[PDB]
């Protein structure tokens, strides 16, 4: 069991550090914006639905 | 029916065949009863009393509540704006009639901006 979770574990690491720079930068703005979105009374709310992974409208409200 | 109970309502007119034929009267609205909502009342009674007759024959033998706000606020909005239809207006009372206008169009895009108008919800 140890193995093969260490198998995960290496496999999720990788995941993580593997992504390019502009792609970090990308996430990083992902979850600022998911931060910023978690008050549900904003005017943007109203107008669209945003998608969970990135906060990019999905369909109108 | 109203009657005038002072000299000086009664155009200062004495003796009392004014007074009864005032009490007697018909409604006329070239006379006493001008712009009188008393008949309108006579209708109503007429009305209720036709319904009845009727009645009692036989038995002898989100969205929504959004348009309701929406209806009330533009409707007041509206009972605003008669006043200024029945005057003849200036060049200042039409300025403050567009301010007021605009006011209200700024709240119609308001809601277009933001969806409430599309009853989708
Ligand atoms: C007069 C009698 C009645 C008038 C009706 C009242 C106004 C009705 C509302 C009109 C709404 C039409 C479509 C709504 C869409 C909209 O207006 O917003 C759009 C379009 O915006 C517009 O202005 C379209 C013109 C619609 C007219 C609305 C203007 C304001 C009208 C109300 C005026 C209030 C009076 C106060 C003074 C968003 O603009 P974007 O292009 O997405 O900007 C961001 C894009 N960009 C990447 C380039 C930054």
């Amino acid at each position: 069991s140890s193995a093969n979770n260490y198998d995960l574990l290496g496999q999720q690491h990788k995941f993580e550090n593997s992504k390019v720079f502009e792609e970090m930068l990308v996430e990083e703005e992902i979850a600022k914006d998911r931060e910023l979105l978690e008050d549900k009374n904003l005017a943007v709310h109203q107008l669209y639905i945003f998608d969970p992974q990135t906060q990019l409208a999905a369909r109108p409200r | 029916l109203y009657n005038a109970m002072t000299p000086a309502q009664r155009y200062f007119v004495e003796g009392e065949h004014v007074v009864q034929a005032e009490a007697n009267r018909d409604i006329l609205f070239t006379q006493l009863d001008s712009n009188s909502y008393l008949p309108v009342l006579h209708y109503v009674l007429v009305g209720t009393a036709l319904g009845v007759v009727f009645l009692v024959l036989p038995l002898l033998i989100v969205s929504f509540y959004i348009v309701s706000i929406m209806y009330l606020l533009f409707d007041i909005e509206v009972v605003y704006l008669i006043p200024y239809v029945m005057t003849n207006a200036t060049e200042y009372m039409y300025w403050v009639m567009q301010t007021f206008v605009a006011i209200l169009v700024g709240g119609f895009f308001y809601e277009w901006r933001m969806g409430a108008l599309e009853w989708r919800e």
